[PDB]
């Protein structure tokens, strides 16, 4: 369904873009790495030193795809 | 905030 580059909302009210979609090193299953319009996230695209995508500090967040709306 | 629970 979802694709890298897509405009999305996290929990229906945090706008951003998908920058990563896949499995990761930090937790099982599928993850979407999002760059958020506002710096209200958790990371810069990296988690525990592992780089999944690149953005400015706190503009990145990883969430389950089921939490996204296109 | 809470919305980020279960996120990384
Ligand atoms: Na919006």
């Amino acid at each position: 369904d979802f694709r890298v580059g897509e405009r999305v909302w996290v929990n229906g009210n945090k706008p951003g873009f998908i920058q990563f979609l896949g499995e990761t090193q930090f937790a099982p299953g599928q993850w979407a790495g999002i760059v958020l319009d506002e710096p209200i996230g958790k990371n810069d695209g990296s988690v525990a030193g592992v780089r999944y995508f690149q953005c400015e500090p706190l503009k990145g967040i990883f969430t389950r795809p089921s939490k996204l709306t296109r | 905030d809470s919305w980020k629970d279960g996120c990384y």
